[PDB]
């Protein structure tokens, strides 16, 4: 079973202003 | 030695000179030629 | 008030390495009140000269410091273990190891394979010295018995105020709770 | 106790229109790229600037100075601020609005003489002693006038240890301190039994003998000649402080060297 899998110097989600998914709010 | 109470001790003998050293010579020596009708050693401590 | 004080000695925390309370010599003391002024002329003198005697081994013991228990030694003034840099000697030769292995059959039940050795001196004190608490054998140097020339003689600022065991120098503030 | 206001509030313009018009250094192409509504909620702040309202941060910059000099406890700045902002906040107007202003723009400058307060101890070391001074005999002693050699020398102490050398009067006595710790408190207005050997060539109480030996490093070629004791005793002090720096030196090599052991054949 194998998985390697690539895509990681981290992630952006820039500032300014903030992340996504919502944190509260339907 | 514990310099701080090193003349506390001395001062009642605790440590420091014997009873041979801490008295005037003429005692010591007197005391010394006595010790057969009345003795004197046994008052006048000598630490360790 | 007084003057030839009796010293103030210090208390120990075998936890954190500063120190802890204070108090003035609670037993070691003469009982002179069964003497005349022939000799409370000389107790008065022989605890001057113990004075004395504190007051230069304080001096020439201490490290020179601004507060009498400092709630956090510096890293620079705690005595710190200085260790020997260790030495392995590399018992093989790990290419000729492996080289044999693959070749041949060997399969290895100094060395016959290859005359080659080499130490590995690594470090061994620490990364990071340390920072907070002496130890016993620096207790004994640090705080030597602290002699109180004056008793509690100023405004509530200006008193020896590390003497008092439930002090918070962190907040200057006595703690709780008890 | 400004910017500790600043840095307690206040999260500029210029910043802005030199951000979002791309006149930065670093990283141009940086507001250009925000979501389309950032970008149309950072112009039109620097195309008609919205107003602020600074008492709060000014009071706020007067409350960060007494409690760093001492009235308002740091526990109290919770009814002090309200108290301060609900008077401003009655009376307020250019009048008060302003009378701020000066006051929060001026006790963080006035700060020279608080610098100063701990700088030459002007507070409680030479105000008391040039009092204390003044509470001496006459300045005329029958004896000598080593005296005023002395005297002096202990203004100098006074003047060039800041640490604290606070001098209390501690009633009727003043008391000289060596420090905040106080580890050293010698009674000044028990050297007047020093009024006596003043000129001469076992009568001192340590407490004067403390004081000998608290000032003694700072006497040179004054306190002179074989005026006796009080000579000599300042020059032989001296050099048990010269001796003393010697074995305190000499003990810190023999114990990194390697217990009494030193303390013996030192002391």
């Amino acid at each position: 079973p194998r998985h390697g899998s690539r895509p990681f110097m981290g992630t952006w989600n820039e500032i300014g202003t903030s992340q996504l998914n919502g944190g509260a709010f339907s | 030695a514990t310099p701080s109470m090193m003349p506390q001790w001395s001062y009642m003998h605790i440590a420091g000179q014997d009873a041979s050293e801490y008295l005037s010579p003429g005692l010591v020596q007197f005391a010394r030629a006595t010790d057969t009708y009345f003795s004197l050693g046994n008052k006048f401590r000598n630490p360790t | 008030s007084k003057e030839i004080p009796t010293p103030y000695m210090w208390s120990y925390q075998p936890q954190m390495g500063l120190a802890a309370g204070a108090s003035q010599d609670y037993s070691s003391r003469m009982n002179w009140l069964s003497a005349g002024p022939h000799m409370i002329g000389r107790v008065n003198g022989i605890r001057a000269t113990r004075n004395q005697i504190l007051l230069e081994q304080a001096a020439l013991t201490s490290t020179p410091r601004s507060q009498l228990n400092p709630p956090n030694w510096p890293a620079a003034q705690v005595y710190q273990e200085n260790p020997a840099p260790t030495t392995v000697l590399l018992p093989r030769d790990a290419e000729a190891e492996v080289q044999m292995t693959n070749s041949g059959a060997q399969l290895a039940g100094r060395s016959s394979f290859t005359p080659r050795q080499a130490y590995l001196t690594l470090q061994s004190s620490s990364s990071q010295p340390r920072s907070g608490g002496i130890g016993t054998l620096q207790f004994v140097e640090e705080f030597v018995p602290s002699v109180y020339f004056n008793p509690f003689s100023g405004a509530p600022g200006l008193y020896p105020d590390d003497f008092i065991p439930n002090y918070d120098a962190v907040s200057e503030s006595v703690d709780g709770y008890d | 106790p400004a910017m500790l206001a600043a840095l307690q509030s206040q999260p500029d313009w210029a910043a802005a229109m030199d951000r979002i018009l791309a006149l930065t250094t670093r990283n141009p192409e940086a507001f250009r790229q925000q979501p389309q509504a950032n970008r149309f909620s950072a112009i039109l702040e620097a195309v008609v600037p919205s107003r602020t309202n600074p008492t709060h941060e000014k009071v706020l910059a007067i409350v960060n100075a007494l409690t760093e000099s001492k009235a308002i406890r740091k526990d109290e700045a919770g009814l002090i601020y309200n108290a301060l902002l609900e008077r401003v906040a009655r009376y307020n107007s250019t009048n008060v609005q302003a009378n701020l202003d000066r006051l929060t723009t001026d006790v963080r400058e006035a700060v020279a003489q608080r610098e100063r307060f701990m700088h030459d101890t002007n507070l409680g070391s030479q105000v008391a002693l040039n009092a204390f001074l003044s509470t001496l005999p006459a300045n005329v002693p029958r004896g000598q006038e080593d005296y005023v050699s002395f005297i002096s020398a202990l203004r100098l102490l006074v003047a060039e240890v800041p640490q604290s050398e606070v001098y209390q009067s501690g009633p009727d006595y003043f008391f000289q301190t060596s420090r905040q710790g106080l580890q050293t408190v010698n009674l000044t207005q028990a050297f007047k039994n020093l009024q006596g050997m003043w000129g001469v060539r076992s009568l001192l109480t340590p407490n004067t003998r403390l004081l000998l030996l608290l000032i003694a490093p700072f006497t040179n070629s004054s306190t002179i000649s074989r005026d006796s004791y009080l000579g000599h005793l300042i020059t032989l002090y001296r050099e048990a402080i010269g001796q003393t720096q010697v074995d305190e030196q000499t003990f810190q090599e023999i114990t990194s060297v390697s217990d009494t052991g030193s303390l013996e054949a030192t002391l």
